[PDB]
């Protein structure tokens, strides 16, 4: 359920957006195809709006089914089925038969009964040509990309604040502030909202920290993992920063080992498993977590887990770290010595420390309890590690590998990074698919039921750049949430507007048959804001009210500079105009803003360039 | 060597020229004119103001009729108006809206418009079907579209920033004439009454008079220190008078080959834009940059009058083919009707 | 420039080859035509208003 409601702009937005996307280059097939929403888009056209691209789009969704099959017997049956049937009518299209290559490709695989998940991925591949080419062209043409526009100017207008969330209980709590339970208003998801106090974050000055963690969710938050706690949202009001989480409500695995007790092989191998595809998602983005230890590890309603704060964590992409973090008992050698630099290696070690805290109560470099640090770190660097005769062979090769002082005998650090601790003997039994699907049962169900001052500009700079929306995450809220009702209601709202301009009339288009580059809603201004519809011209800026013809203007001879400005809190643009006066205005979104900041001023700078040298039309002494 | 050769024959012939003319010049016509009245103070008032243009206007052309007439601004559009009412009978927006010129044809079913989209186009008025739409469009110029005229429906004569003129088939648009000759920009041009003869004036500083059946300069005028900006023909089709950014018109004879007269005054600085003459040629009428267009007699170099109305550039005008009416059109969006 | 030359002593030569008359009887054939249109120029010799579109005229035609 959703309280609030998004409104989309109207189809005139289109020719803003259209052109603010192929200036970037955003305008193609690659580009709109990729993302969520474009994808639904595109497949609503070609499904229901032109026949010869139907059984394209078609046969890719059937593809796409029998890659998510689970195991080979499915496979061998999918493979069967798809080929049998419909192949035929592809087969009998002139415009569109499978390459011989292709077809014999998957034939030699299918012939040997060889069905790997990719075995119509030549089909993929013919398909997407044919799909890019002209099909496209057409749906850049139709209403279905107008929609696009439609949404992907709602997604680069995205202000939040606290009033577009419904915040609910606190559900855990820090050194710099807590996090609440959260439902968004346009959408109705469930989210944690990560509160930090400014005020509180200068007085302990922890500035870096807060801000490290805003720059790691950025790296980490791309390709949807399972087993991080990543971000959709980041943004910030004069007094709070505000993270928008994954939503944990399990608690901490530090909490439950409490509780619990310590937890046998066979349940450690399932919270290792899950932990363990984590820290691969980090290091395939270069992220070395480094704080890796249960209080790091949160539980969901369903008793799967994900890694939490990556505060401390660094990107080694360009730079190794050198410097002595993370938590003591889990530190690896390299991480420890002062001068020694370390990438993914130390995550290892520490894995391989907290594996062994979950089955004994204890880090293997904290004996009798100890509260002392330099002893906690000297074991590491010295003490070899007593396994008990408890432990299964299987375990003890696993921690053996892990817990390796040296790097280039360690596992996971040899070449192939997580490949090498998948495949130890302690996880011969497991499915890595089937992990990552989670798909395996969870041992442990949780159960259902001081003084601060002076934030001044020098502060508030620091934080410039901390709002961010990740579009993948926005776009999948959306997608299985409002989107298929808002765009039946906007089809609704666009019909209704389409007969009334009947029956009024008014239907023509001032745009058409001359020469405008560009067109949409903007706000001029002594006191109040009087919203227009403007057109731009080469030679001129006219605009129009409701259910008439333009009657006034600027020409771009009298615009002297195109500038932006604050008023009070929204951004304007500025145009100094000709013999002192000036003229302000304010649009409706940032696209917006920017396109009509770049168009005017190349509109007037090419105008007043022709002018010059026509004598009929210039200035004369 | 052989260029060096005809450099020399170049004055020589020039030379030939400035003395042939030389010889002409017995009296002046400020001389010959001295017995006859002044004309008196000319007190030309506003009868109409056409309010519509959302910007400057460039250009305007009266039809036939002395009641209707078109006019291109800034805008991009073409607005034709009944000067009687001030009603708009059509508005007809350009697919260019760098328009700089205008013109109506004498039958009154042709209107015609261009700038710098290079191209003279031409609008069908009174169509079979109903509505107004292009029936031409008439690519060939290099530069820029200043001057447009019509002969008849079917012939118009152009003239062009790219140094040249030229006659169109508007059946085929294809250039029936070229005429080159002209140094720089041509700004104006103008009909003689008869059509076989026109003339030309541009940024070289220097006016022509062209052969039409024969595609050829005949005579050509100098005297002006700057820009040419406007041309107009002398009622009778033997001389015609010049408007420039030297601050002066001229008035030209073709028979005697040379100027008769300057209209100048010390005050006036600032550059002529357009010219007309009088039904009877008596008073030539030019506007200015200063916002006023000034009426002369003629014959003497006297200033008669001043229309004074605008609130920006007078930049273009036209006196009916009945002589009742002055129109100006002016940079302030505004067109008057004086009389 | 070696064509370019050439054009213009050709083109200048047809310019002096033409006849001229004095200016003096070409200002008098001007003055002539003037005084012979001057009742005829609604401009230097007004119309009553009652015939004049822009004044105070009672009919009009179509269009
Ligand atoms: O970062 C988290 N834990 C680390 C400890 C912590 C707690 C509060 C602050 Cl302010 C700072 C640091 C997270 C907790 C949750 C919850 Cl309780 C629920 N959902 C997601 C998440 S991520
Ligand atoms: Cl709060
Ligand atoms: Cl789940």
């Amino acid at each position: 359920r959703a309280s609030k409601k998004i409104l989309l702009p109207e189809p005139s937005i289109r020719s803003v957006m259209q052109k603010y996307l192929e200036d970037r280059g955003e305008v193609t097939f690659e580009k709109i195809f990729s993302q969520k929403l474009g994808y639904l888009l595109f497949r609503d056209f070609c499904l229901n709006h032109l026949e010869e691209a139907r059984p394209l789009v078609e046969f890719y969704e059937e593809i796409k089914k029998y890659e998510k099959l689970e195991t080979e017997e499915e496979r061998v049956a999918r493979s069967r089925e798809i080929f049998d049937s419909y192949i035929m009518k592809e087969l009998l299209a002139c415009s569109h038969p499978f390459s011989k290559s292709a077809t014999e490709h998957v034939q030699g695989h299918l012939g040997k009964k060889q069905v790997p998940p990719d075995l119509f991925q030549p089909y993929i591949e013919e398909i997407c040509q044919n799909l890019r080419g002209d099909v496209f062209q057409k749906f850049i043409e139709s209403d279905k990309f107008t929609r696009f526009c439609q949404w992907k100017n709602v997604e680069l207008n995205i202000h939040l604040t606290m009033n577009d969330f419904s915040v609910h209980r606190i559900i855990g709590r820090g050194g710099f502030g807590e996090v609440y339970g959260c439902r968004k208003a346009d959408t109705g998801k469930m989210y944690a909202m990560k509160c930090l106090d400014k005020k509180r974050i200068k007085m302990k000055q922890g500035e870096t920290l807060a801000l490290n963690e805003r720059i790691m969710l950025s790296l980490v938050s791309t390709g949807d993992c399972p087993f991080i706690v990543c971000m959709s949202y980041a943004f910030h009001t004069p007094d709070k920063l505000s993270f928008i989480l994954d939503l944990m409500n399990g608690g901490d695995l530090h909490y439950h080992l409490s509780q619990h007790g310590v937890f046998s092989e066979a349940d450690m191998r399932f919270y290792a498993a899950e932990i363990i595809l984590g820290l691969e998602h980090m290091h395939n983005r270069f992220v070395v977590y480094r704080d890796l230890k249960p209080a790091n590890i949160l539980l969901d309603e369903h008793g799967h887990v994900r890694i939490s704060d990556l505060g401390l964590a660094c990107d080694f992409s360009k730079k190794k770290p050198h410097a002595s973090v993370g938590t003591h008992g889990y530190m690896a050698p390299e991480v420890l010595q002062k001068g020694v630099a370390y990438d993914s290696s130390a995550d290892w070690f520490s894995l391989g420390c907290m594996l062994f805290k979950l089955l004994r109560g204890h880090s293997p470099f904290r004996q009798h309890k100890t509260k002392d640090k330099h002893e906690i770190d000297r074991m590491t660097l010295t003490m070899a590690v007593e396994l008990p005769d408890s432990f299964s062979p299987e375990l003890r090769s696993l921690l053996e590998g892990l817990l390796q002082r040296d790097v280039n005998r360690r596992l996971g650090c040899l070449g192939r990074g997580a490949q090498e601790v998948k495949e130890s003997p302690f996880f011969r039994s497991l499915d890595w698919q089937m992990v990552f699907l989670q798909k395996y049962p969870p041992p442990l169900i949780p159960p259902r039921g001081t003084k601060g001052i002076k934030l001044l500009d020098s502060d508030q700079e620091l934080y410039r750049n901390f709002p961010l929306t990740i579009s993948e995450r926005w776009q999948q809220e959306v997608a299985e949430t409002v989107f298929d009702t808002i765009n039946a209601e906007t089809d609704r709202l666009e019909a209704r507007k389409k007969a009334k301009n009947k029956q009024l009339g008014h239907e023509e288009d001032y745009a058409l048959g001359k020469d405008c580059i560009m067109h949409g809603y903007m706000s001029k201004m002594l006191t109040q804001w009087q919203r227009r519809y403007f057109y731009l011209f080469p030679n001129r800026l006219e605009w129009r009210g409701e259910g008439e013809a333009p009657q006034s203007l600027l020409t771009m001879e009298e615009i002297q500079s195109v500038e932006e400005t604050q008023i009070k809190e929204r951004k304007c643009l500025l145009l100094k105009i000709r013999g002192g006066k000036q003229f302000i205005l304010q649009c409706d979104s940032d696209p917006e803003l920017v396109q009509w900041k770049k168009e005017l001023r190349d509109a007037y700078r090419e105008a007043q360039q022709l002018v010059q040298r026509v004598p009929k039309m210039k200035n004369k002494p | 060597s052989e260029l060096d050769q005809l450099r020399q024959e170049a004055e020589q012939l020039k030379n030939q020229i400035r003395d042939a003319r030389k010889a002409c010049a017995d009296a002046t016509l400020s001389q010959i004119t001295n017995n006859i009245d002044p004309v008196g103070r000319i007190q030309m008032r506003t009868r109409r103001t056409l309010r519509g243009h959302l910007a400057k206007i460039y250009a305007m052309h009266w039809g036939t009729d002395s009641r209707l007439l078109v006019s291109a601004s800034q805008d991009g559009k073409l607005i034709i108006w009944d000067s009687y009412t001030t009603n708009k009978v059509h508005a007809i927006p350009l697919r260019s809206s760098w328009v700089m010129t205008c013109a109506y044809a004498p039958s009154g079913n042709y209107v015609a418009c261009g700038g710098l989209d290079n191209i003279c186009s031409i609008y069908n008025l009174k169509t079979r079907e109903g509505n107004v739409r292009v029936s031409r469009e008439l690519a060939g110029h290099t530069g820029y579209l200043s001057c447009c005229r019509f002969l008849d429906d079917n012939q118009i004569v152009t003239s062009s920033g790219d140094t040249t003129c030229a006659l169109w088939d508007i059946e085929t648009g294809q250039q029936t004439t070229t005429f080159t000759g002209h140094t720089g920009d041509v700004m104006s041009l103008s009909l003689a009454p008869d059509t076989r003869l026109f003339v030309s004036g541009a940024c070289d500083a220097s006016a022509k008079l062209w052969d039409v059946r024969e595609g050829m300069c005949r005579q050509t005028f100098t005297g002006h220190e700057s820009d040419i900006n406007a041309i107009c023909f002398f009622p009778n089709g033997n001389a015609f008078a010049t408007g420039s950014d030297d601050a002066t018109c001229r008035l030209f004879d073709l028979r005697a080959d040379q100027e008769l007269m300057t209209y100048s005054h010390d005050n006036i600085i600032c550059g002529i834009t357009s010219v007309s003459f009088s039904k009877s040629g008596r008073l030539l009428l030019a506007g200015y940059d200063d916002f006023n267009c000034n009426v002369w007699d003629a014959l003497k170099a006297d200033r008669a009058g001043v229309l004074a109305g605008h609130d920006n550039r007078v930049s273009c005008l036209g006196v009916t083919d009945d002589g009742m009416a002055v129109a100006t059109g002016s940079w302030d969006s505004f067109l008057k009707i004086w009389n | 420039s070696i064509a370019q030359a050439r054009k213009l002593v050709e083109q200048l030569k047809m310019e002096a080859n033409i006849d001229r008359i004095k200016v003096s009887k070409a200002a008098a054939d001007l003055m002539a035509y003037c005084e012979a249109h001057a009742k005829e120029d609604p401009l230097l010799t007004p119309v009553p208003a009652s015939e004049n579109p822009f004044r105070e005229k009672k009919f009009f035609s179509a269009i």
